[PDB]
């Protein structure tokens, strides 16, 4: 401040503006740039209930994107766990037509290959409560012990 | 940092 | 643990009150019994005790309390330090005071952050990028005896060799240790809340042993206060009266 | 059977194909932004080349081998695996395919495409990790050339697979110390806080304070002009405040020059470390290669020490306990086979028939791989964790 | 603007003095570049709770705070673990707008909508948000005689 | 010398968003006075330990407390697990000295 | 500052920051006739006893 006035201010020797913090990374996907956020599950989560309401709710924010915006979603973990869920699923059900099948050619009746059917899921079904009492949970090595057993 | 990553893939 | 958390919270709330010179040095919190486990000498003959101390701190105390049931070490000595010795007689015959000397001492050794040359944000067209340094800093006694007081404008500056005498030295003139009438450096290991003795003792001594490798030429570790040996020996001696004791039932 | 099982492939888990793989760009040291990016477009133009991609994010200035404006990383994330059920369209074939198409194409820096282990934590292939530690402080040249002297030891006289041994940080890089004369801003009314301060201001940001953005809390930082901090002719014109306010050149005080810093430092244990990479040539087992790196170290003076980082931390500790797991197994099976007959002489009988399934489990892992390598494929099965599992299994139900 | 000797010897050597001691530590390791930044990583044997080890590693590190540059305090000293459970990743292209103004729109809209989500445990988003950039010209502060310090 | 919202958008918005997902969590709420002052309550289900609540929460806060405002965090975020209603009352009575 | 010590910054010291301290002499502390002698400064500059 001068004593006659005419003072300085600061847009006389700088420029002001809005910008950011770093100017370091830069992200882009196929040749647009992007910004990219990842979502880490919580201890004691199903990974599949999660990763369809994030995609529901999503889909609901998306009406209200400013003109141009999109989303994807590029990777998600918990399609692994679905596949291999279905892949012990379809050895049970070969299992059981298998072990009829040959029951049914050695022993010769059909009041024979009800039993290994009522007997095979109540153990499975053994196991699984042991483990959930443990305090394990369901992922890819447990299913392949369920298909070794 | 762990710019674009997670545990681990984009 | 729990209540260590407890008073923590406790603690944290109160260190904005203390004095400035307590909050500069630090609080700190242990939970450890009172009791030395052992005694380790550090024994030599061709350095000082202040050499053996730095030593010590530096090499041998961060390796013996990171290892499993140590709750303490306690040096008895100190790390080094640039120990400075100021005259008052001759801070009059200049018109001196401590503050000069302390200000002068506080800007003149100070650290320097350059940044780069071709910054991030920066114009296009651009194609190297190099980074500043700077020392600006002291890091030794004839450095710190040349420190500037007073400009003048004849010419003849006014030093720090002047009214002082600046040189290596302990920081806290405390304690001392002996073995036997002979200076050492000793070290003692108090033990931790649910922790072994002999087991922690065992440790100790591999450890120790291991280091000994890498020791300067000429001194030498010794451990002639332990308490673990006669727990050894009572339990040696319980066992052979049950083996007698066997025979003749 | 016991011969043919003791002569396979030891690892841990099978590298999957997990639908995705990974790249990494480098450039000359001290390069800029601007050829990262130029370079990164390129890399990305010729993603497209490949069918079996769908979507490449490229991130640019970081990397896992560190950070800086000439590192850069990007991810490729394929189609699903119905889609490409074919010969080469594997994660390894394409991994190839895109480190060979790179390598002629791109004409600054280079790129590696790989395809990540299944789990980071417990990874194959990582090899011998070693930390070289100095407990005296000899300094950064003194511990790089030990650094070299050790690896040249283990390299030439050694038997680590010569093409393997090798450094794992970043080759140093020109810089511009200054030293600054006390001497000289002492002649004069130059004093030594107004030199930091300016040094630190020209071409460095600073934090001031804070403002309500809209709602939330936001910093206010103050740096100078993109301008004035482009050359290395833009600090030395730095004029100091004299104490009448005139300006020294900077040049009478200080003295600019080139020379050669490190861009990164590294610490292990509370001692400087630098790291390195090694792996046994063939057929030689890792105590052994342990045994004769130890003795490389002590071979050195007394003052620079060996430590393990990684995978090589689980192998320093003898692993003796399957064999006395293995035994007290045994030992309980025969000891509840003899309750259960009422004699010490049938368990044994019972306990003849592990060799058969041992010898039958290895003769059909080595005759799948010999049959998969007789087609050009490379040897895929190993003693890994399933193998054991299987064996365990198959045991189970001959007993 | 802290070289990696500077970072270094200024913070992580300080900070990595005093660690010692915590219960159940397995060994310790830092690492420091150019770009301004640094970190310490400390490894715990097994069988040792995550939670309390990170509570202790905070109760130490507030004990050497006072002793750091000014500018480090102010920006602050962070300490998180190292475990993750990474589910997905999510994406927001335009092609119209900066990546300025998507990063603002995502951490002001967008992320705290994923985080009341049964199931999420954290969301992380990588860039930096908005800020008041001032751009000084030297040959200005030299024709009126000013300083930055002004 | 905030209001009643700047406080709730500044401080406890954070706070509260960012202590989801803290294992055993029932409901939240939040509470901000003009006078400068506010604070989060968290109610956990029963069957949960209140040590592991409470150190779980210290380190969600403390991982968060690198963004709040400087004056707020030169002043400190206190927690705390007690009660709130009353189980005694004791009053002390006199005549021969004030209140004070 | 008669008689205390006064820990003012730090130096490098072969990889490590250790401590800068000041104190007066040791002959300038050790009788108490070096305490009636302090002669403290006035606004003008002047000592006073």
């Amino acid at each position: 401040a001068n004593t006659d006035g005419s003072n300085i201010y600061l847009k006389d020797v700088a420029k002001v503006g809005l910008g950011m913090e770093d100017y370091s990374s830069s992200t882009r996907l196929n040749g647009v740039n992007t910004t990219g956020m990842a979502v880490m599950l919580s201890n004691s989560g199903n990974a599949m209930a999660t990763a369809k309401a994030v995609k529901e709710r999503l889909a609901v924010l998306e009406k209200y994107f400013p003109q141009g915006m999109s989303w994807k979603t590029p990777y998600d973990t918990s399609k692994f766990v679905e596949i291999s869920i279905e892949k012990v699923i379809h050895t049970l059900i070969e299992a059981m037509v298998l072990v009829f099948v040959v029951m049914y050619l050695f022993l010769q009746n059909i009041r024979y290959t009800l039993i290994p059917t009522i007997v095979v899921p109540i153990s499975l079904l053994g196991g699984f409560a042991f483990i959930s009492y443990m305090g394990m949970s369901i992922n890819v090595l447990t299913m392949f012990a369920m298909i070794l057993v | 940092a762990t710019a674009a990553a997670x545990l681990a893939a984009t | 643990n729990l209540a260590q958390v407890e008073v923590q919270n406790k603690l944290s709330e109160v260190l904005s009150t203390l004095p400035a010179t307590v909050q500069q040095y630090g609080v700190t919190v242990s939970k450890a019994r009172s009791n030395f486990l052992m005694i380790v000498m550090l024994s030599s003959d061709v350095q000082s005790t202040e050499e053996m101390n730095d030593y010590a701190q530096r090499n041998v105390v961060p390796e013996l309390q990171r290892i499993e049931g140590v709750g303490q070490v306690r040096l008895f000595g100190a790390q080094r330090a640039m120990r400075i010795w100021v005259d008052p007689k001759k801070l009059q015959n200049y018109n001196l005071s401590f503050a000069d000397v302390g200000s002068a001492l506080s800007a003149q050794n100070i650290q320097i952050s350059a940044g780069s040359i071709g910054s991030l944000p920066a114009v296009r067209g651009q194609t190297v990028t190099a980074t500043v340094t700077a020392q600006g800093q002291l890091g030794t006694a004839e450095e710190f005896g040349n420190v500037i007081l007073r400009a003048n404008t004849d010419g003849s500056n006014i030093y720090l060799k002047d009214v002082a005498k600046v040189g290596l030295g302990m920081e806290d003139y405390s304690s001392s240790t002996r073995l036997n009438g002979v200076n050492t450096t000793g070290m003692a290991v108090m033990l931790s809340n649910s922790g072994n003795a002999m087991a922690t003792a065992k440790a100790v001594k591999e450890r120790l042993a291991v280091l000994e490798k890498y020791f300067p030429q000429g001194m030498s570790w010794k451990t002639p206060y332990d308490t673990s040996k006669f727990v050894e020996i009572s339990i040696e001696k319980v066992i052979h009266t049950l083996i007698e004791a066997m025979v003749l039932v | 059977g016991v011969f043919l099982f003791m002569r396979l492939p030891t690892s841990f888990l099978p590298t999957e194909d997990q639908g995705f793989v990974m790249v990494s760009v480098q450039l000359p040291a001290g390069a800029t932004k601007e050829r990262t990016d130029a370079t990164l477009a390129q890399v990305t133009q010729l993603a497209k080349s490949i069918p079996e991609i769908e979507n490449i994010i490229t991130v640019s200035g970081f990397s896992f081998s560190g950070s800086g404006q000439n590192m850069a990383m990007g991810f490729a994330i394929l189609k699903d695996w119905n889609e490409r059920t074919a010969s080469g369209s594997d994660a390894v074939a394409v991994a190839g395919k895109l480190t060979g198409m790179m390598m002629g194409t791109l004409k600054d820096g280079f790129g590696i495409a790989v395809v990540p282990p299944p789990i980071l934590e417990l990874g194959n292939g990582s090899g011998l990790s070693i930390n070289l530690q100095d407990r005296n402080n000899t300094g950064h040249t003194a511990l790089l050339a030990k650094r070299n002297e050790l690896i040249q030891k283990m390299r030439a006289s050694g038997l680590f697979d010569p093409s393997t041994v090798r450094a794992g940080g970043l080759e140093d890089s020109p810089q511009l110390k200054i030293d600054i004369n006390r001497a000289a801003a002492a002649a004069q009314g130059v004093s030594f806080a107004d030199i930091r301060t300016a040094l630190a201001s020209a071409l460095s940001s600073s934090y001031v304070s804070d403002f309500p953005n809209q709602g939330r809390l936001q910093r206010v930082m103050v740096q100078a002009d993109g301008d004035a901090r482009m050359q290395p002719a833009d600090i030395l014109n730095l004029t100091v405040p004299n104490s009448s306010g005139i300006a020294v050149p900077l040049s009478s005080i200080a003295t600019v020059s080139w020379q050669m810093g490190t861009e990164q430092s590294v610490r292990f244990n509370g001692y400087p470390a630098m790291e390195l990479s090694g792996s046994p040539a063939t057929g030689v087992s890792t105590g052994q290669a342990m045994e004769a790196v130890q003795k490389m170290v002590d071979e050195l003076g007394s003052g620079y020490s060996l430590e393990w980082g990684g995978q090589s931390r689980e192998e320093a500790k003898g692993g003796s306990q399957t064999i006395a797991l293995y035994a007290l197994a045994a030992v309980a099976v025969f000891l509840v086979l003899a309750a259960l007959y009422e004699s010490w002489s049938i368990p044994l009988a019972v306990l003849l028939v592990m060799p058969l399934g041992l010898a039958g489990a290895a003769a059909g892992v080595t005759g799948r791989n010999l049959f998969e390598g007789l087609l050009g494929s490379v040897p895929s099965f190993a003693n890994d964790i399933y193998f054991q599992v299987g064996f365990v299994t198959v045991m189970g139900l001959s007993a | 603007g802290a070289s990696a000797q500077v970072m270094e010897g200024s913070v992580l050597s300080v900070i990595e003095r005093n660690m010692n001691g915590v219960e159940g530590l397995d060994y310790m390791s830092t690492s420091a570049d150019s770009s301004g930044s640094g970190s310490v990583s400390l490894t715990f044997t097994p069988d040792t709770d995550e939670n309390l080890a990170q509570v202790e590693v905070q109760n130490k590190l507030s004990e050497v705070l006072s002793t750091l540059p000014a500018t480090v305090q102010q920006y602050g000293v962070t300490v998180s673990k190292a475990r993750s459970n990474f589910l997905m990743i999510v994406m927001l292209s335009s092609d119209v707008q900066s990546t300025e103004e998507m990063n603002d729109y995502a951490q002001r809209n967008v992320v705290p909508e994923l985080q009341r989500i049964e199931g999420v445990g954290q969301v992380r988003l990588f860039g930096a948000q908005r800020a008041m950039r001032i751009w000084v010209d030297p040959k200005k502060l030299q024709n009126y005689n000013l300083s930055f310090a002004d």
